[PDB]
């Protein structure tokens, strides 16, 4: 088909010109103008519980697109996953996981 | 009547690279970044500036940097302790070209009312003084007239458009003092209202 | 050279490069409207001298930022550090490029569409981490990883908040997603995932009040680059919440490109509204106020959604 | 958190929103310095001068 | 019109690649790396043999790869950052106490 | 569609022989975050459009920020690596590369043995996915939350700090 192949073109001119763009506006910058403590454990830790939602956000991901086609059995599964997530950041939250200040 | 630095020059200005300065000037004298640095009361006259009563940032003069990198302009606003001096002379110093200064205050001009053991007298022993404010402190609009002043110094200073090509060095203009200019306006004044009144 | 389908190719190239340059120049307006509206929100004037009305200010800071010496720290990692500003404008750049603006403007009319954005936001979390650490300043690092904490902290829900209007819609594409509002618009069914994708959207463009600071290294040209950056954010942030929650382009009366147009500029002045509106909130009651209010939200927001939708579907 | 503590923090947030663009709606309290000049009391103290008597001498 | 054989041996190629990386490296962090790298190359054959068969299997153990990659990456980081907190130290040859 | 999988393939492959021999923790988890965004391309090409979205948002946008993370944290200038460079003597791996050359000889000879009509590159898009997800593979989902379950109680347990 003419139309997407029209807009694969623009999408990948969308993006040349913008990395250009962006490359050509650090280059004038450069060329313009005359010249002259330990980290916690809690930064992991949340972002270990980012990384681990995230994955089972991408299993909510996928079924969000064909829920009708999945039907109430779908809907049964995605409701245990959904409370074992519940029951999983209840946990955190209540241990003191995801809670920054002691 | 300009001044060199790298010397009592004259003026060096093709028409196009003229075209070019004056854009160049005009960009940079109607944005003028601050760096927010409160030295003692005049600082608060200048932030009252910066507030709705007085709106600076009808200038294009209120973005207020808190990193030295950022800011355009150094606002000595207040009394230059000896305690103070060498944060004051690095925070000049990490500040990037072109750059400017303005000595807001009596303290800041000369030491002011304070010629005492603890006291620099005047910002300008150990950093470069664009334009100096009288007053005890100025007003808020004294400050906004300085910064006209200094936009005015701006709009007719010649320097590198690149660092590649051309003369590096930088030129300012020998301006004429207000002293004189207004000195016309100022003798002929006659009667002035009376005290007793509001 | 003359053809039909080379002349539609031309268009539909020429149509994105129009997005694009509207974009950009939209973001550095948005700079100059920012300055203008916190004016009108503070019974004040904002910058109105530089041309007409103040609108000349944003060539002025443009040539400044220009003209202003570049500058790099000397034990700072150039790569890095030059690559920060690259990825805060070009990330939510590419983010807009999937935003309907008009029916048939477009730039890519994508099967993945939301997931392109969350693509281009799970990459611009890199450009605060970067500028944190190629600074070679350890309060740099340290706000550095305040910050990313807290943009993972909202981006554990900001995809939740947009799958109720992904269930609703039945698919990932955004012309689908406005087209399943023709009738009533997802504000209405999808409110909860509205608020949390209005609170994910302000976290992560790093938007008053989520805003030991890892931009202090910069100067010139990146730090316009960044200011930019963010403003584009702001801009593809209200754009994708009118598409997703606002009908997108559609109204009654208006042409399609003006109701749009207008949403995402209601949604702008509401940013900034935000901005002179709301107090900062400390570090760990935002990050607790993100964990144990708004995932648990959009979690069963989604569960209801689709309830709802199983129910009506006889 | 409590739920009405949420609730109360919502609709706290939301006046103070109505009230800022209200504001927006409101009269400009600007003094538009240079082009308005600014008013000064006749008492108040700024620049020096020497003045002259009636008669025309200087009064120092 | 892409062989198969080209994506597996892509494929190959890149896990060969981070067994290396495995293997080189002492720091254990260039070996969580490269453990990283191996499990992706193995995920993406999975998808090139799934993309093959015009089936959704290939993405399914394509998520079940990735589900496993976060977990063993998050395990991997904490008992590094404990190796870290106790020895002050990434040498993964430093830790081999047990023998014989 | 193939010339996109050919340079994606091959920015891949150089990206990760970039990773596992270089010096700086940063800059090899940027040319990994490169290679991760060069198999995505490589999964757009073949149709596999969900899993090029999983493989940025998730790989490059999660597990790579886990990473990049815990390399600020640990603040890591090379103390006894760089000083080293002990991979970078042949006599270290000129044993491991000639290991591994000879496994992807042998890997690459089994694959050039097998039936191969091409890849049609047609896209299978994520509602399949989610169909096949919640319908044949329910078990695999369900499980799948028990596992990352266990990986967030175990980082948990081993990363506080006290
Ligand atoms: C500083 C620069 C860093 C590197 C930047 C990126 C490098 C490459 C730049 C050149 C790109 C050239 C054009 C690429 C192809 C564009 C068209 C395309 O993707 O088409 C494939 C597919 C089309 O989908 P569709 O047609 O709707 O499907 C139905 C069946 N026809 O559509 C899709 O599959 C869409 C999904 C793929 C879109 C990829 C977009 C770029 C992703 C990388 C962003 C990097 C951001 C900057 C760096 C971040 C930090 C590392
Ligand atoms: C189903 C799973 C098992 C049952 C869970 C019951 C509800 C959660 C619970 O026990 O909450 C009480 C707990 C007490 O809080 P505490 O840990 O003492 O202090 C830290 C935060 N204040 O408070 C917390 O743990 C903080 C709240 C965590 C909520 C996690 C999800 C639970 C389900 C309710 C979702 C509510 C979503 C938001 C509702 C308002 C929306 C406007
Ligand atoms: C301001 C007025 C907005 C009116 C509006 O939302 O109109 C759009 C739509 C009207 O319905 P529609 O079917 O489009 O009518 C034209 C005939 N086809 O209306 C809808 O689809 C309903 C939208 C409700 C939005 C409520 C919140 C608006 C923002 C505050
Ligand atoms: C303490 C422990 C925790 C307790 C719980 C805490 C969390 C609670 C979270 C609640 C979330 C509720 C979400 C409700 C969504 C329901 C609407 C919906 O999804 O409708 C879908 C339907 C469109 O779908 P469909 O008809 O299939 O269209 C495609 C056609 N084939 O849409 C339609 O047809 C239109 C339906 C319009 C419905 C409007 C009214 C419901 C949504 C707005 C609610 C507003 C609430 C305001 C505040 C209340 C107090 C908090
Ligand atoms: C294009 C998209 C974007 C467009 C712009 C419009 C959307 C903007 C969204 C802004 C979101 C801001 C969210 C801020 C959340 C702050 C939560 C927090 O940390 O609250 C702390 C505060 C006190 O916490 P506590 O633990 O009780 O401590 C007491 C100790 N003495 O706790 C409290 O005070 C409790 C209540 C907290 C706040 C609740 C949520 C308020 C959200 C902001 C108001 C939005 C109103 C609608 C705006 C228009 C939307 C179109
Ligand atoms: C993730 C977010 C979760 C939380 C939000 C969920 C969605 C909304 C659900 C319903 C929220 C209802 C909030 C409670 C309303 C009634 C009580 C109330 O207004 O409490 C706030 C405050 C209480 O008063 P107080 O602080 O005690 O001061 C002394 C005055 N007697 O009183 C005041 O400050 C004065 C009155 C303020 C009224 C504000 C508006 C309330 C209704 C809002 C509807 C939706 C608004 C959407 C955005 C509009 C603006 C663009
Ligand atoms: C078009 C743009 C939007 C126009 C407005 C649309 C409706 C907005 C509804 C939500 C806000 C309603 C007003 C909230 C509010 O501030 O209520 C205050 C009440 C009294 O509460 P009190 O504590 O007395 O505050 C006095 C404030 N002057
Ligand atoms: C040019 C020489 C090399 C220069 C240096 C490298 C620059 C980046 C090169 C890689 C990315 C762009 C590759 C070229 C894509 C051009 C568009 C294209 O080929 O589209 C075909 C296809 C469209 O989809 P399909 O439906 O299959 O099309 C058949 C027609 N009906 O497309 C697809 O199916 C998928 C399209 C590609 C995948 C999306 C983009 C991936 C980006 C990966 C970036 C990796 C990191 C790069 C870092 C560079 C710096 C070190
Ligand atoms: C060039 C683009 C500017 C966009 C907006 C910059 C931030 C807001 C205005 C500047 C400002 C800052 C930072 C600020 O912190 C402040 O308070 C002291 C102000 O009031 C005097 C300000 O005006
Ligand atoms: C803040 C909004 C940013 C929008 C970026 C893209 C702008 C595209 C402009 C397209 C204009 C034509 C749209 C089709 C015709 C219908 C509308 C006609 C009257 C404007
Ligand atoms: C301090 C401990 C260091 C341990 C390093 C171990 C290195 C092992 C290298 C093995 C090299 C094998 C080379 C190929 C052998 C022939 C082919 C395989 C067998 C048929
Ligand atoms: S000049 Fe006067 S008002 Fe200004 S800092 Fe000195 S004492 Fe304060």
């Amino acid at each position: 088909s003419t139309e997407v192949i029209a807009h694969h073109w623009a999408f990948a001119i969308f993006l040349i010109v913008a990395i250009g763009l962006c490359c050509l506006m650090l280059v004038g910058g450069w060329f313009l103008g005359g010249r002259a403590l330990r980290l916690s454990a809690k930064f992991y830790l949340v972002a270990m519980f980012f990384v681990i939602f995230d994955v089972e956000a991408l299993y909510l991901f996928a079924w969000s697109t064909s829920i009708r086609e999945s039907g109430w059995v779908g809907f049964v599964e995605a409701a245990i996953f959904i409370f074992v997530l519940l029951a999983g950041l209840v946990y955190l939250v209540r241990i003191g996981a995801l809670d920054w200040t002691p | 009547d300009y001044t060199l630095t790298r010397e009592i020059v004259t003026d060096p200005l093709n028409v196009f690279m003229g075209k070019l300065n004056d854009m160049v000037n005009w960009g940079r004298k109607n944005s003028i970044w601050p760096y927010n640095f409160g030295l003692s009361c005049c600082y608060v006259e200048m932030v009252t500036s910066f507030t709705a009563v007085h709106d600076v940032a009808r200038f294009g003069a209120e973005v207020l940097r808190a990193s030295p990198r950022q800011a355009d302009l150094m606002v000595v606003a207040g009394t230059c302790f000896t305690k103070m001096a060498p944060v004051i002379q690095r925070l000049y110093d990490q500040m990037l070209e072109p750059k400017w200064v303005i000595s807001m205050g009596a303290c800041a001009n000369s030491g002011g009312m304070y010629d005492i053991y603890s006291v620099v007298q005047g910002v300008d022993k150990f950093i470069p003084v664009d334009v100096y404010i009288p007053g005890c402190p100025p007003r808020p609009e004294a400050y906004m007239q300085a910064l006209m002043l200094l936009q005015e110094s701006i709009g007719k200073e010649r320097r590198p458009l690149s660092w590649v090509v051309g003369d590096q060095g930088v030129y300012r203009a020998n301006m004429q003092s207000e002293r004189e200019r207004k000195r016309g306006e100022r003798i002929a004044v006659t009667n002035l209202r009376t005290p007793d009144e509001i | 050279w003359i053809s039909p389908e080379l002349i539609e190719i031309l268009l539909t190239i020429l149509k994105a490069v129009v997005i694009l340059l509207v974009v950009v120049t939209c973001g550095a307006f948005m700079s100059f409207g920012e300055r203008r509206l916190l004016g009108l929100f503070q019974n004040r004037y904002g910058p109105n001298r530089v041309g007409w009305g103040g609108s000349l200010q944003l060539v002025a800071d443009m040539i400044k930022m220009f003209f202003k010496e570049d500058w790099i720290p000397k034990f700072s990692d150039r790569v890095i550090f030059t690559l920060a500003p690259m990825i805060a404008f070009t990330s939510l750049l590419l983010a807009f490029a999937i935003v309907p603006v008009s029916p048939g403007w477009v730039v890519a009319d994508l099967n993945i569409g939301i997931l392109f954005f969350l693509m281009m936001a799970g990459l611009a979390v890199y450009a605060v981490l970067f500028a944190g650490w190629s600074s070679n300043n350890k309060y740099s690092l340290l706000g550095a990883m305040r910050a990313s904490a807290q943009t993972l902290s909202y981006e554990v829900f900001l995809g939740l908040s947009l799958m109720g209007v992904v269930a609703q819609a039945g698919s990932f594409n955004m012309t689908d997603i406005v087209n399943s509002q023709a009738h009533v618009w997802n504000v209405i069914p999808q409110f909860f995932g509205f608020i949390t994708f209005a609170i994910a959207g302000v976290a992560v463009c790093h938007r008053h009040p989520f805003d030991d600071g890892y931009h202090i290294e910069y100067s010139g040209m990146k730090f316009g680059l960044f200011f930019v950056g963010e403003y584009i954010g702001i801009v593809t942030i209200s754009a994708l919440m009118v598409t997703l929650f606002f009908g997108g382009w559609q109204g009654p009366l208006l042409p399609p490109f003006i109701w749009f147009a207008l949403k995402t500029a209601f949604f702008m002045m509401m940013f900034i509204l935000i901005r002179a509106s709301l107090p900062r909130p400390r570090y760990d009651q935002v990050m607790s106020f993100g964990w144990k209010i708004c995932l648990p939200l959009t979690l069963i927001n989604l569960l209801v959604t689709a309830a709802v939708i199983l129910w009506q579907a006889q | 958190m409590t739920l009405k503590e949420l609730l109360v923090g919502f609709g706290t947030q939301v006046r103070s929103i109505w009230m800022i663009g209200l504001h927006a709606f409101a009269k400009r309290e600007t003094r538009m310095y240079p082009e308005e000049p600014v008013y000064l009391p006749p008492r108040y103290r700024g620049r020096i001068v020497l003045t002259r008597d009636p008669d025309g001498e200087e009064r120092c | 019109m892409i062989p198969l054989q080209h994506g597996l041996i892509l494929a190959a190629i890149l896990f060969v690649l981070g067994l290396t990386g495995l293997v080189i490296r002492r720091n254990l962090l260039f070996m969580l790396i490269g453990l990283e790298i191996m499990i992706n190359a193995s995920a993406l054959a999975f998808v090139v043999a799934g993309s093959y068969w015009g089936q959704t299997d290939g993405q399914v153990m394509y998520i079940l790869a990735i589900s496993l990659a976060a977990a063993e990456a998050s395990i991997g980081l904490a008992l590094l950052l404990q190796l870290h907190r106790r020895r002050q130290n990434l040498n993964i040859d430093s830790v081999s106490e047990m023998r014989g | 569609m193939e010339f996109a999988f050919y340079i994606c393939g091959l920015i891949a492959i150089l990206a990760t022989l970039r990773v596992i021999t270089h010096t700086n923790p940063v800059h090899a988890l940027l040319y990994l975050i490169i290679s991760l965004l060069a198999i995505s391309g490589v999964f757009f090409s073949l149709g596999a459009y969900f899993a090029g979205a999983l493989e940025i948002i998730v790989y490059a946008g999660a597990i790579m920020v886990l990473f990049v993370f815990v390399v600020m944290m640990l603040n890591l200038g090379g103390s006894e690596i760089e000083q080293e460079r002990q991979w970078l003597k042949p006599q270290v791996w000129i044993g491991p590369a000639i290991l591994s050359a000879i496994m992807l000889v042998v890997i690459v000879y089994a694959i050039l043995g097998v039936n191969d009509q091409g890849i049609d590159g047609t896209p299978i898009s994520a509602k399949a996915v989610g169909i096949t997800l919640f319908g044949p593979y329910v078990l695999a989902v369900e499980l799948a939350s028990m596992l990352l379950l266990a990986g967030l109680v175990v980082a948990f347990h081993v990363g506080r700090e006290e």
